[PDB]
């Protein structure tokens, strides 16, 4: 219902606040299923690469996968 | 330093 309502947001919130409702949807896919938050994630990170919890749940995600084997990426992000 | 960030 709140993405639904999305569309009627001011334009000036509008980038902010889709970017918080994907995060969110991406938070409860990573509760269901862990391929669409990735997918999600990486296109928030495309959309605002600044924001750090997308990129720290993503490399996490990456790393429970990889079994800890993307320590450049962890390092890069530090 | 981004607005939207903030």
């Amino acid at each position: 219902q709140s993405l639904e309502a999305l569309n009627n947001v001011s334009p000036q919130n509008k980038e902010a606040l889709s970017i918080t409702l994907h995060y969110n949807k991406a938070r409860v896919e990573e509760v269901s299923n862990q391929s669409e938050a990735e997918k999600l994630y990486s296109k928030l990170m495309e959309k605002c690469p600044g924001y750090t919890s997308n990129k720290i749940r993503y490399i996490y995600l990456l790393a429970l996968k990889s079994n800890g084997n993307n320590y450049a990426d962890v390092q890069q992000l530090l | 330093d981004d607005p939207l960030l903030k």
